[PDB]
Parts: C-alpha cells; structure tokens; sequence
C-alpha cells in the first residue's frame, strides 16, 4: 500500500513575522539591533577584490607574490568568470585573469600545466584547488589588504572579523555550495582546522553559518490529513481496565506496569503534578494516529496499543501501590490516567546494561530511524531526554553571539536517566511539536532561543554615531527556523550518543579487560557514526554507505572513540596533573588538550555537586570535540546536500530552455551550461552526472558543428565510467 | 523483488533528488527527467497505478522492474564496451574495469586483448 508524507516542504519570504522587537535594552537606554545584509556584504568585498587585482597587475609586483597563490588568484578568476551569467561583466573577469595566467605561463611554467589540468576538467577549478589546506591561505584578504589602501566600511569589518578563516567564504552561492559538499569527497583532505602562532582554530561551524545565511527562509505545510490539523471527534474509553495488586510487575516513575497472561504489559499512566487532562488526550490520540500510519510512513518501533484514557480515583491508585519501593502525581481525589498495552521491550531503556552489542545496534537503528522518518512527517521531539532558560543547544555557535564550542552538560548520565529511547524503540510520544512551530515564534522558540529571533547585541556591534548595534547575526531573524532545523536534528543525534554513552559506562565497569572495554567503545563510536550517516540518508536519500564515508573525511572515528572512553568513565579521575596530561595527549593527538582548572572528585571525575559526572569545567566547554565536529559534519552534509540540489536544478532549467530554443544564444555558451551543470552534481552520485552527460550529447546534435575541445576530456569521463557500471553489474555470478 | 541492492540505491536517490518537496511521491511531469537519468528514456510511461495520483517510492521500484526486466541487456552490453574500445574489435585497460572505477573483487581473462561477450 502507500507510502509517503503528510507534509511538504516548500520556501517562505520571511521568518520574521511577529517576534520581538529587536532592541536591546542596556543601562536603561534601548540600542536598535539592526542587520547587517550577507550577500550585499560579500559581492562589495569582491568588487573591492577586483579592484585590487587591478592594481596588482599594475604594480607589476607579480613575482613578488608565491606561485601558489597567483594560482589561487588566477583559478578563482575563472572559476568567477563561469559562475557569471552575462558576457559583459564575465570579460571583465577575464581580461583580470589574462595577465595573471601569461605571467605564469611565462616565468611559472609548472603551475601552468597543474592548474590548466584543472581547468579542463571542471568550470569551478577553484574548488577542487582547495580540496586541501590551500583552503586555509585567504588569499582574497591578503590581496585586499594589500593593495586596496583604503579602510574597508564597517559592514565590510564586521563580515571579514566574522569570515576571516577562508576565502571560500566570500565565493558567490553556486561556487560555494560546490566546494563545501566536495569538501567531503573521497580525494579531499580539507578539515575546517588550521594552526596559527601555535594556536589552534576550528572554524566547522563557521561552514554551516556562512551557508546558512546564503539559504532561503523554509516553511513547511502539513495537509489537512495531518496529526495536527485533522479535527477527530473525542477518545472512546468505553473499557476500563481492572488493576490488581499481584498482576503488577514495576512501579517506572508515574506509570504502573502490569502483568498479563500473553506476557505483555498493560501500563496505565498517572497525572503529572501540574499536567493537565489534555497532554494525556494528546499521548492517546497520538499513538492511535501512528498505529494507523505505521504502514505509511515504515515505522519500526512496535507502538503501544492505547486502551483508554479516563479518570480515577486517588484513593483507588495509592490503594493498588503500596507494595512497591514508591509523590509525582497530582492533589487529590480524582487523576486522570491514560492506560495502554506494550511490549516488555517498550520499558527496557536504551542504555540498559542487559543488552548484547547486538541487539544495542538493532534497537538503536530502531529509534534512529523512526526519529528522522517521523521529523519528515512534521513530528519533532524537543523532550527526548532531560538535558538541561538552561535547556541545552546543540549547534550553540549558530545560535548565539560571543558563544564558540559545546558548553558543559551537567549530570551527563542522568540526563538520559529515563530517555524516550527504548529497546522497542521511541516511547512517551504525547509531549511532540509540529514542525512548524521550529519555523514560528511559538511559545517554544521565544522562551527557548529569544536571542536568534530578537537580534544579538555586542559592545564591539554598537555604533556611537547611529546609536545602533549591527550585526550578521541579526541577519538570522528572517532565517532563523532554517538554524532550529539544523539544531534539531543535531540534538537527537546527541541524545543518541549520551544514551551510548550511559550503556558504555555501564557496561565497562565492574569489568577487568582493558582490550575487551576499547572493543565496546570502538563498537560504540561505530553505533554513532552509522547513526548519523542513516540520518543523512533518510534526510537526503544519499546512501548510508557513502554517507558513511564523507562522514569520516570530516571527523575522525578514532579520536572520537578514545574521547568517549575517555571522558564517560570515572577512570581519568584516578589521576594525577602528569599521567592525564599525557593521555589527554592521546586522544586528540594534534589538537589542543583540554584545560581545566577544576579539582577532581575521585570515583567521579570533573562534577559541580560532587557525585554525578559532568561532561566538562564548571564554565568550560565540552571535551567531546570530534562530537562536535560529527554533529556539525552531519548538519553541513544534510543542508549542504539540499542547497547543493537546489543550485543543480536552478541550472538544470537554464540548460533546457537554451536547448528548447526557449533562450536563443549560441554554441559556446550552450556547453557552458552544460559543463557547469556537471559541477552541481552531488559527490559521488553517477546517475546525476549520467543525466548531465545526456544533456551534453543532445547539445552536441542542436550544434553540430560546433568545436567540443574544452569539455570531450570531462564527459569523457562519465562516459567510461556509466559504461564501467553496466560492466560490473553484471556480476551475477560470484 | 527482481531487483538487486545496488539498483534500488540508485532509484532510491534518484526519486529523492527529484521529489522536491519532500513528499514522497514526484509528479508525472518528472519522472520524465528522473527516467532520463536512469538509462530509460520512453515516450508514454501510462496505465500505471493511478490510486495515488502520483506514484510513491513503493510504485515507482516496482515499475522498473516491468522496464530492466524487459531491456535486453546485450545490448546495453556492447555498447559498454564499443565506448571502451578506439579502435574496432585490450586486457591491460580492462584491468581498470575497477582499478579505477568500482567493485574490484577477484576479476578473470581470456586475454591470449577481448573481443566480444561472453554470458555465462
Ligand atoms: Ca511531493
């Protein structure tokens, strides 16, 4: 039967309806925030860089200047010059880049024949010359500086203090989303890190903002078919089901289990303290509404049966319970309770330590999978776990202002103590969100992120002339439901990680083998990596294969093993300021150890109230860095990947209407299109490129006679390789 | 299914590329594109199974194999090779059949170059 979503995902002009005023108010007098605009910035900063090359060719300072980087100059020109629609300003470029490449044509024989090997094969040869630490050198504010002798306005400040780390950064839309998705390809060694003056930088969340300013505001619309816009009349709860005090198994939190003769369990839900009736209502109707869709949307949890949802009697609850070891249940006399039927399963936590490693990677390939697949259908789960206003952020540096890395969870285990996630799969599903209310200022977004929807304020933003605070940052309110998307899907990836984490822990003490825990934590760093390649794949429909793969080019599974063992067991806290010091040496191996001032707790290790582990210093960040490059490597891959289609099919209708004569233009510029369509296709997909290379041969029949010398060498390539396919797909025989 | 992993991973990404609202299903003004990009390019794709309107990802598989169950593949199959092949009628260039394409396991001859193909 059918399979598909209740929702769909479409553009918006805005985000910013109806949220704060953006003023801050400080000291009594109230500073206008206002924004500074991306993309006027960046193409003024590279007109000013156009203007400079200029100058530089007229200095003829150009042996004064290292090969490398006239390369960088010259492929850049090029590579703008193919990205520019109309002739004119695309030989303005051109005639920039001419003496650049006869000097190095001339006195840079070498660096000639490398580059022009580029040229070939790609429009945008810039983005396969830095591939690499090249990426690193900025090149474009080096010759800005140089020789544009004239301070730069204060937008153009603000955007290069922001950008600094690269010169990709000022690359116009289609260049840039290109680089950053072949950033991940398999010949690419470029990693968002470099080494100043011994200090270390890690600018990976400065990819994710830098794209993200360039996207357009998302809205998502659910039919009226939908969980949250369907009007369904009230909950029959005509059977009531009859407690007794020996059928009961377990008393777990406010929710009594029972037993039954089929060996499941019928659990009946009490009022919270302060819950109302209709949050019940809400688990009730919900679950109803994914039994009927399971087919639909191939859910693999096995939900549970919801039976009834009525009102009891207090005297009657504390009657049944006073024989277990049991104060969360409301006043008196009559609490609503909502009863349901469910496997064991469906009460055994994820981080349990009576699981096998395998049935641990099943069932978290279970919840992994219907969490995604449920986001899609419009469904967000913002309690998962307890991780604390002080909730926690996952992609804290898009989020906020002066804020640079992870900061400390507190009581790290007990933050995932009673999560969502179970061996069943997902469990307690009343408390979800419409996915639109991420896109929105609801009463979630203006509690919880009220500095991305009012704006950000910064002593060095405020200008004494116009009394005015500017920043990109406030740029982010018409955008800002893109930056809760993002952090969502980040957030469920860290709830799966803690709860690994919790079953780690669990699982290695109270045991002796030191290579029989590094086996479990090396399984463990697995289980998460291959968690966050399923949610590319089911966001993108990319492979989870080479999901995996363009995963591991960016973050490292070794370091990010070595770190979880590290930091998630009591061990280090039996140490001393010279052992640890040589083993923080060991897990992040090139990178700055972490530094802490704190005095450890023994048996514990770094905890504010002495007996519950933290995950970092009192005010520090947190030590699980390649954690934080997973997560942010995942939210660039899925975005990246959305805004990488999009730019493909922006091009994709041009190459058609110059080939339906819709557009009259002549042969060059036919293959110009063609070739750049090539650039957009995702690393690694062939039937993209196999489509572009279809296109190629039927521009070749609408001008026949018409030289192909520039691009036979790159679609001669797709060629061999969709003819190697159909060769190696017929290994029908072992 | 009639349909091997390999393949359904391709029109998996295939049909998700063009599904550009996130739907789950594409419009028949697409899937034109999406046949493009797959090898089969047909005039009138019709009589499908119109329950939805559409087609899910459950309709469209299982319409491919009512399309590469009846391609013959010989002929995809010489072709493959007459692109490989410059002049009419190797081993050593063969031998880059994976060394730098793809799948690269326990590969076989007939050298002494190939000629022409051979199913078994
Ligand atoms: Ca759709």
């Amino acid at each position: 039967v059918k399979q598909y979503y209740f929702a769909r995902r479409g553009e918006t002009s805005t985000h910013d309806t109806s949220l704060p005023p953006p003023v801050k108010v400080l000291s009594g007098r109230s500073i206008p925030l206002k924004e500074i605009p991306f993309e006027a910035t960046r193409n003024e900063l590279v007109q000013i860089y156009l203007t400079s090359i200029d100058k530089l060719i007229k200095s003829n300072k150009l042996n004064s200047i290292p090969s490398q980087q006239i390369a960088s100059h010259y492929l850049f020109l090029r590579s703008l010059a193919n990205s520019e629609t109309d002739g004119i300003k695309k030989n303005q470029i051109l005639s920039l880049a001419k003496p650049l490449g006869t000097y190095l044509a001339s006195k840079e024989p070498h660096v000639w024949k490398m580059i022009n090997e580029l040229i070939e094969k790609s429009e945008y040869p810039i983005i396969h010359y830095l591939k690499n630490n090249r990426a690193h050198s900025n090149f474009m504010l080096a010759l800005i500086h140089e020789y544009h002798k004239e301070p730069l306005t204060k937008n153009q400040s603000a955007f290069v203090q922001k950008f600094r780390d690269s010169s990709v950064f000022l690359f116009p839309n289609p260049i840039y989303t290109a680089w950053l998705a072949h950033s991940y390809d398999e010949d690419s060694s470029f990693n968002p890190m470099f080494r100043e003056r011994l200090s270390t930088n890690f600018y990976h969340s400065t990819l994710t903002d830098n794209l993200l300013l360039r996207t357009e505001p998302k809205e998502v619309t659910l039919s009226s078919e939908h969980h949250y816009k369907k009007e369904k009349g009230p909950i029959d709860s005509s059977f009531r089901y009859q407690m007794s005090s020996d059928r009961l198994l377990r008393i777990q939190g406010r929710t009594l289990l029972f037993s039954t003769p089929q060996n499941d369990v019928v659990a009946v839900k009490v009022q919270k303290k302060g819950e109302p009736k209709s949050t019940l209502e809400e688990e009730f109707e919900m679950a109803d509404y994914l039994l009927k869709h399971q087919r639909r949307l191939d859910v693999h949890s096995k939900l549970p049966q919801p039976l009834g949802q009525y009102s009891v009697k207090k005297s009657e609850i504390l009657e049944i319970s006073r024989g277990s070891l049991d104060t969360l249940i409301d006043d008196s006399k009559d609490l609503e309770v909502y009863v349901y039927k469910a496997p064991q399963s469906y009460f055994t936590y994820l981080h349990d330590k009576n699981q096998d490693l395998e049935d641990l990677t099943a069932s978290v390939k279970t919840n992994v999978h219907d969490l995604f697949v449920l986001l899609r259908e419009g469904i967000v789960f913002p309690q998962l776990a307890d991780i604390f206003k002080g909730r926690y952020q996952a992609l804290v540096q898009l989020l906020n202002v002066l804020q640079f890395q992870l900061g400390r969870i507190d009581k790290w285990q007990k933050a995932v103590e009673y999560v969502n996630l179970r061996s069943s799969g997902l469990a307690d599903l009343g408390d979800s969100l419409p996915i639109t209310s991420l896109f929105t200022s609801s009463d979630f977004t203006k509690h919880y992120f009220s500095e991305l929807l009012t704006g950000g304020y910064h002593p060095t933003f405020f200008d004494k002339s116009s009394g005015t605070a500017n920043s990109l940052f406030t740029g982010k309110r018409r955008l800002f439901g893109n930056y809760l998307y993002l952090n969502t899907i980040a957030e469920y990836l860290l709830v799966i990680q803690l709860t690994l984490g919790s079953y780690g822990d669990k699982v290695t003490r109270d045991m002796m083998d030191k290579p029989k825990k590094e086996a479990v934590w090396r399984e463990l760093a697995n289980v998460m990596f291959t968690s966050c390649a399923e949610a590319i794949h089911i966001m993108t429909g990319i492979p989870q294969s080479r999901a995996l793969t363009l995963l591991k080019q960016r973050a490292n599974i070794e370091k990010h093993f070595r770190q979880t063992q590290f930091w998630m067991t009591p061990d280090y806290s039996k140490l001393d300021e010279d052992t640890l010091q040589m083993e923080q040496y060991s897990i992040y191996s090139g990178e700055p150890e972490y530094e802490f001032t704190d005095k450890l707790v023994s048996g514990v290790g770094l905890s504010v109230d002495g007996v519950h582990q933290d995950l970092g210093g009192y005010n520090r960040e947190s030590p699980l860095r390649e954690l934080e490059k997973l997560l942010y490597a995942t939210v660039t891959l899925i975005e990246g990947t959305m805004q990488l289609d999009k730019e493909f099919f922006k091009q994709l209708e041009q190459v058609e209407k110059i080939l339906s004569g819709e557009i009259k233009t002549d042969a060059n510029s036919c293959f110009e299109a063609v070739a750049q369509l090539l650039d957009l296709a995702r690393p690694g997909c062939h039937f993209q490129k196999r489509l572009v290379l279809s296109y190629y041969e039927e521009a070749k029949l609408k001008y026949p006679s018409a030289p192909t010398d520039a691009y036979d060498s790159r679609f001669q390539v797709v060629a061999r390789t969709n003819a190697a396919i159909t060769i190696q797909r017929f290994w029908r025989e072992a | 299914d009639q349909l091997t992993e390999e393949q359904i991973a391709e029109f998996k990404e295939a049909f998700s590329l063009f599904d550009k609202d996130g739907d789950g299903t594409i419009t028949t003004k697409e899937l034109g594109t999406v046949m493009r990009s797959l090898g089969q390019n047909p005039t009138e794709a019709e009589l499908q199974d119109m329950i939805n309107e559409v087609d899910a990802d459950g309709n469209g598989t299982i319409d491919f194999p009512e399309f590469l169950t009846m391609m013959a593949r010989k002929m995809k199959d010489t072709d493959s090779e007459e692109e490989i092949r410059e002049a009419f009628r190797d081993k050593d260039g063969n031998g880059y059949i994976s060394a730098a394409e793809l799948r690269h396991v326990m590969t076989n001859l007939g050298e002494k170059g190939q000629v022409n193909y051979e199913e078994f």
